[PDB]
């Protein structure tokens, strides 16, 4: 079988060269065997009920998730954001990007999100990392002075 | 009732059949992808139907193209034996809605719509396991479609383009 | 096996008609160009006709009005129509096709008697 495929058709399987012709004779069997369940069997033979839950990741507008309250939207401030499970920190500003109707994210060279669509109001925002930089200390010898 | 005849001509696809592989915005970059595409400069068996073994093999996927305007074409059928012993698709379009059913249809030799009863498409279906209703897909113009299936998922892409007087 | 094979040669009196045909093992779609060259004994090669992938067709000065070059998409081949032959048309013809390298053929020694 291929992944996530079912089979319902019932027929007479043929294990020989001659056709079965609709009768379960020699080299002709029925490929539907019934489980025999009894209460005196060992643990390895008792019936087990199985349920499989399959999740689809975020490619389209999201529809299923837990009870998280949605707060207000702020702009032009170094803030933390959580858009549909995508969490990060940055500055959110207005967008000039022309998203197509089926698109929901926006990616860059390093493959990180930089343009998002607000789930409640269909609006696009641009994310930029908050300001940062490096510091150098210029000092004479400690034997001379303590000023830097 | 057999009343359909068909001829085949051959022509090329030039540079056509490219689709967006994913729903992620990109700009001013060159992206390398690997997926089911229609190769450049390939045969395209131009079919002409006039009023027949239209059980065309599916293989990996299908690129479908039509240039007519009268909208005499509508819907598609998919299966492995086109019989009531196996499930089959019934993607069918009209002016208001599209219905999609997966069921064990007993398909006739040639299916059509009387126009608007589908009694000539199948005799009777018994064990249906999937139903779906939506807005119809089809809306001097060329309509292009891409059908494929991967891991039990049927994916349909489409596009509408304006084409001038070109054979 | 050789890719380009030619046919249509022979002896034909002046004012007759003939059909030259060169067929390619590869699809004639990607070849992107097909030309017909001819050369006479002791003379240099000159182009007779050329057809590109899009459909544009070009001929030579002494070719217009008598010759037609066309291809069908059923059997991958290119046909040239020999009409209103004269004495100087007697030469050897070869068709050429270039996808990313040039492919040549031989044969088709056509003669005209006057
Ligand atoms: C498209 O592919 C088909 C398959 O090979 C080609 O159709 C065949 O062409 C050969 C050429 O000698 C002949 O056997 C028939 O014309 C075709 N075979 C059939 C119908 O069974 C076709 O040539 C290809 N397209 C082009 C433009 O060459
Ligand atoms: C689906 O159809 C093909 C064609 O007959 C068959 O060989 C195959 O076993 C079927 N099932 C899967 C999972 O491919
Ligand atoms: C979501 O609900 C809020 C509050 O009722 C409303 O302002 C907003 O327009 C709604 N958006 C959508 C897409 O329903
Ligand atoms: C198109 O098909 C839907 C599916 O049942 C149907 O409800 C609708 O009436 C059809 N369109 C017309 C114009 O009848
Ligand atoms: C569905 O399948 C079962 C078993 O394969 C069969 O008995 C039944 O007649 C079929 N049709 C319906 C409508 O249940």
């Amino acid at each position: 079988l291929k992944p996530f495929e079912r089979d319902i058709s019932t027929e007479i399987y043929q294990a020989g060269n001659k056709p079965c012709n609709g009768v379960a004779g020699p080299n002709c069997y029925s490929p539907l065997q019934s489980y025999g369940f009894r209460p005196t069997y060992g643990v390895g033979h008792q019936p087990y009920r199985v349920v499989v839950l399959s999740f689809e990741l975020l490619h389209a507008p999201a529809t299923v998730c837990g009870p998280k309250k949605s707060t207000n939207l702020v702009k032009n401030k170094c803030v933390n954001f959580n858009f549909n499970g995508l969490t990060g920190t940055g500055v959110l500003t207005e967008s000039n990007k022309k998203f197509l109707p089926f698109q929901q994210f926006g990616r860059d060279i390093a493959d990180t999100t930089d343009a998002v669509r607000d789930p409640q109001t269909l609006e696009i925002l641009d994310i930029t990392p908050c300001s940062f930089g490096g510091v150098s200390v210029i000092t004479p010898g400690t034997n001379t002075s303590n000023q830097v | 009732v057999n009343l359909i005849t068909r001829t085949q001509s051959y022509t090329n696809s030039f540079t056509r059949g490219v689709y967006y592989p994913d729903k992620v915005f990109r700009s001013s970059v060159l992206h390398s992808t690997q997926d089911l595409f229609l190769p450049f400069f390939s045969n395209v068996t131009w079919f002409h139907a006039i009023h027949d073994n239209p059980a065309l093999p599916f293989n990996d996927g299908v690129y479908f193209a039509s240039t007519e305007k009268s909208n005499i074409i509508r819907g598609w059928i998919f299966g492995t034996t086109l019989d009531s012993k196996t499930q089959s698709l019934l993607i069918v379009n009209n002016a208001t809605n599209v219905v999609i059913k997966v069921c064990e249809f007993q398909f006739c030799n040639d299916p059509f719509l009387d126009v608007e009863s589908e009694f000539r498409v199948y005799s009777s279906a018994n064990n249906c396991t999937f139903e779906y209703v939506s807005q119809p897909f089809l809306m001097k113009n060329l309509r292009e479609f891409v059908f494929k299936n991967i891991d039990g998922y049927f994916k349909i892409y489409s596009k509408h383009t304006p084409i001038n007087l070109e054979r | 096996q050789v890719q380009l094979q030619e046919s249509g040669g022979g002896l034909v009196q002046a004012g007759g008609s003939l059909r030259l045909s060169c067929a390619a093992s590869e699809s004639i779609f990607r070849m992107e160009l097909m030309e017909w060259y001819h050369q006479a004994p002791g003379k240099q090669r000159e182009l007779v006709a050329t057809i590109n992938r899009c459909g544009s067709t070009n001929y030579s000065d002494s070719v217009k009005g008598r010759f037609i070059i066309s291809s069908d998409n059923a059997k991958n081949s290119v046909y040239l129509q020999m009409n209103s032959l004269k004495d100087e048309d007697t030469a050897v013809y070869s068709c050429h096709a270039r996808t990313w390298t040039s492919y040549w053929g031989r044969g088709t020694q056509v003669t005209v008697s006057s």
